[PDB]
């Protein structure tokens, strides 16, 4: 789940 | 020029997934370096950039609420995003961060550095 | 796509801007194997590493040597904590190496030192 956590982390909008 | 405060950047250019375009960020460099920095009117210092989608605020990162930090909106702090930048990249000088949240954000760059042991 | 932790990837920091690692240089992975095999598994995804420099000639305590002998390296480089990056996985070419154990540790205590960290 935390690799959930950053699979979103990167794919989310930043810009 | 010290730890914790948040200063505007410019990470461009950038390339996939990267934290891009100019934007706020966290100096987590320890103050020795960027003294020195300061001293050598060139070098480099180590940040953590920030972003404002604050729909998930996920363990690596840290929320910075605006009332706190003199940002202008509520945005988290990537530690994912970690970055080293030459100090003519530092623009403008936005604000500090609280020592709770910078408490966080050290744990949060243990875990996603893997800096327990 | 197969980075983890202390492993040594040829890396393209390019551009760069002032005292900045530049070029296409070696760097160690320094981000948890969480994040690097979701990386993997995704084909794209950011991960962080240490860029090294071929010059040795002095050696500061958040900077590391690393020999060449074993880590895969043509030669005895220095890892910079203080050139800590997070990358785009675009930016690996080939996978070089493995830092030792050792080498490992020490790495960790000179980002605990440069990040101000406990």
């Amino acid at each position: 789940t935390l690799e959930d956590d950053y699979a979103n982390a990167w794919q989310e909008w930043s810009a | 020029m010290r730890r914790g405060e948040i200063w505007q950047v410019d990470l461009d250019p950038a390339r996939g997934s990267e934290a891009n375009n100019q934007r706020p960020a966290v100096v987590v460099s320890n103050d020795r370096a960027n003294a020195t920095a300061t001293r050598l009117g060139r070098g480099v210092i180590t940040v953590v950039p920030v972003t404002s989608n604050i729909a998930k605020v996920y363990p690596f990162q840290v929320l910075l609420s605006a009332t706190t930090t003199g940002l202008q909106v509520d945005c988290k702090a990537q530690a994912e995003q970690i970055r080293s930048i030459a100090t003519e990249r530092l623009l403008r000088p936005i604000g500090r961060v609280s020592a709770a949240e910078l408490a966080q954000l050290d744990e949060a760059l243990k875990l996603h550095l893997d800096l327990w042991s």
